[PDB]
């Protein structure tokens, strides 16, 4: 349809805001939608969204269109919300005085509150009509709409108060930095992990009995990288999870399977060590191959039961408003749990691995120095960074994860997911830790040339 | 850097003895194996007797007690007192040090080599 230059500027206000969506899809009411926000139906029939769809367009789509086409829907609902806006006497006037710039800015407002919801503003808006930028700005910044949806109401206030688009500007600058970084991250995940699944299958050397244990370590912080991380950068970029309610559930089991694969496996290697630097000779007899694939398929057996049973079976939800708000919002993908799972996946995940990887690590320490310038110190740095680097990347998030349960207000989600990424970066530092032996070098040189 | 010496090779009569001695210089970790590892020609390397730092032994049933292994207070060196020899035994005994200052992996320090022919 006819596009104007100013159109064009509200529609990538609201795709950053809200996103875009290409394909349909379900809101919070599981009303199919397309595009920003664009009701199609309230009939539960996909075909009848679809038939929708085809007359709106003007196109057979089967329910895909592309930008342009998202664009003539979004201009519509902009004139509807302008018509709106005119018929209302509470928001004429304001938005009649307003340049291009802050009556996009307004409207921003009427699609996420609604024409009635804006019109109560009273004062703002008087402020506003006056052009008193700076005090509408602080004024609107004490509002429920700010303390509601703050990064939202930031980027709109900056809009009022400036009449530019700094704010949209600088988020997606941000946007595109962090996602240079995210890559980055994914890189080193993927790279360093299956440099050491290929190292050990094309190796007979290296096709040891712990080296097995490495290779579970390994293929854990694979599927971290492959689907745990980069679908978790989406969030972080993007502000949304774009990709509906059911793989909402799929990643976080996931991720919940890996974290806890990855860890026990981690917990499981320094056991095996400890039998065989204490007691090698009934090490070499008592565990045996099939033992060791006992204890991988062990491992990833408890770490399917705490993640793909209840997330998918719900006994993970919490109830409280917000829980229900995130669980009901597909674009919502937090990790919002009850205090039941938080406890008992921290310790299935987390607690029971570090208390035997601290212990039996302690006792490493201590039947060295009954048996003995002294080696003792490259051996001590050694154990520093296997349990330094494992304490430092996981101890914050499963703090968080089990006081944030109990009381939702103590950890910012911002800091909570901060937390979480240092435990994704755990999965790019064990290939490090973990493959020093002049085994792995020769075979690693052999493999890069 | 850590060099192992290789004493007590010699060539004996069927039914003799000798002993082994292996004194390895260097600094090593505390928790270790102290070995011994024959090759006859044709056959590949094969194990005799390990000792660990706590004091656990492993022999090969083939040559458990005629052989025994030892190791000395204090002293970074293993012996290696064996008898009843018989003419199969005739190969060039190395001798292995198992070291674990690195916790992930094994770090082997072998020798050289000292023959060792047993006469018919
Ligand atoms: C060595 C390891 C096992 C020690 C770690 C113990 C952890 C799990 C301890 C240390 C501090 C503890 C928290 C301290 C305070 C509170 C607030 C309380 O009203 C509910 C429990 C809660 C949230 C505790 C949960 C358990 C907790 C997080
Ligand atoms: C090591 C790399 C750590 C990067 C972690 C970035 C998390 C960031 O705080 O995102 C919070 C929210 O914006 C997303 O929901
Ligand atoms: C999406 N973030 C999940 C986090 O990585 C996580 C992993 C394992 C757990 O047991 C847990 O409670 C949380
Ligand atoms: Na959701």
């Amino acid at each position: 349809d006819y596009k104007d230059d100013d159109d064009a500027n509200i529609f990538e206000m609201l795709r950053i805001d809200e996103g875009l969506r290409l394909k349909i899809y379900k809101d919070t009411e599981g009303y199919y939608t397309i595009g920003i926000g664009h009701l199609l139906t309230k009939s539960p029939s996909l075909n009848a969204a679809k038939s929708e769809l085809d007359k709106a367009i003007g196109r057979n789509t089967n329910g895909v269109i592309t930008k342009d086409e998202a664009e003539k829907l979004f201009n519509q609902d902009v004139d509807a919300a302008v018509r709106g806006i005119l018929r209302n006497a509470k928001l004429k006037p304001v938005y009649d005085s307003l340049d291009a710039v802050r009556r996009a800015a307004l409207i921003n407002m009427v699609f996420q509150m609604g024409e009635t919801g804006v019109a109560g503003f009273t004062n703002s808006l008087r402020m506003l009509q006056q052009k008193r930028w700076d005090e509408a700005a602080v004024n609107l910044a004490k509002s429920r709409w700010y303390n509601q949806t703050p990064n939202r109401a930031k980027r709109v206030i900056t809009t009022f108060r400036t009449g530019t688009w700094d704010a949209y500007a600088a988020s997606q600058q941000w946007t595109a930095g962090m996602g240079l970084l995210m890559a980055l991250i994914v890189l080193l995940i993927v790279a360093g992990n299956v440099l050491v699944i290929v190292a050990i299958a094309k190796t007979p050397r290296l096709q040891t009995l712990t080296n097995l244990f490495i290779m579970s370590l390994a293929s854990a912080d694979l599927v971290m990288g492959l689907l745990v991380v980069p679908f978790g950068a989406t969030i972080v970029v993007w502000g949304r999870w774009e990709y509906g309610s059911f793989f909402c559930e799929l990643w976080t089991s996931v991720d919940v399977l890996c974290v806890t694969a990855s860890i026990e496996t981690l917990c499981v290697i320094a056991l095996d060590r400890y039998l065989a630097i204490t007691s090698p000779f009934r090490y070499q007899s008592l565990l045996t191959r099939a033992r060791a694939r006992g204890l991988v398929c062990t491992v990833w057996a408890i770490s399917a039961l705490v993640s793909f049973l209840p997330i998918l079976m719900h006994w993970w939800r919490a109830e409280s408003d917000e829980a229900r708000r995130c669980y009901n919002d597909p674009k919502c993908c937090d990790f919002v749990t009850n205090r039941a799972y938080a406890i008992a996946s921290s310790v299935v995940s987390f607690y029971v691995p570090l208390c035997i990887m601290a212990f039996v690590y302690l006792r490493v320490f201590r039947e060295a120095q009954k048996q003995v310038a002294l080696r003792e110190q490259k051996a001590l740095k050694t154990l520093g960074i296997i349990m330094g680097v494992f304490t430092l990347c996981w101890l914050p998030f499963f703090l968080a994860n089990v006081v944030k349960a109990f009381h939702r207000e103590l950890v910012p989600d911002r800091l909570f997911v901060f937390f979480n990424w240092l435990g994704y970066a755990n999965s790019a530092f064990n290939p490090i830790i973990y493959c020093r032996s002049p085994d792995f070098r020769k075979a690693f040189q052999g493999l890069l040339c | 850097q850590v060099q192992l010496q290789e004493s007590g090779g010699g060539l004996v009569q069927a039914g003799g003895s000798l002993r082994l001695s292996c004194a390895a210089s260097g600094s090593i970790f505390a928790l270790n194996i102290m070995g011994w590892y024959r090759q006859a020609p044709g056959k590949q390397r094969e194990l005799v007797a390990a000792i660990h730092s706590g004091g656990t032994t492993n022999y090969a049933n083939s040559v458990k007690g005629r052989f025994t292994i030892s190791r000395d207070n204090a002293a970074n060196t293993v012996y290696l007192q064996m008898n009843s020899l018989k003419p199969e035994d005739t190969a060039v005994y190395y001798c292995n040090v198992k070291d674990f200052g690195a916790i992930i992996y094994d770090y082997d320090y072998w020798g050289q080599g000292t023959q060792v022919t047993v006469s018919s």
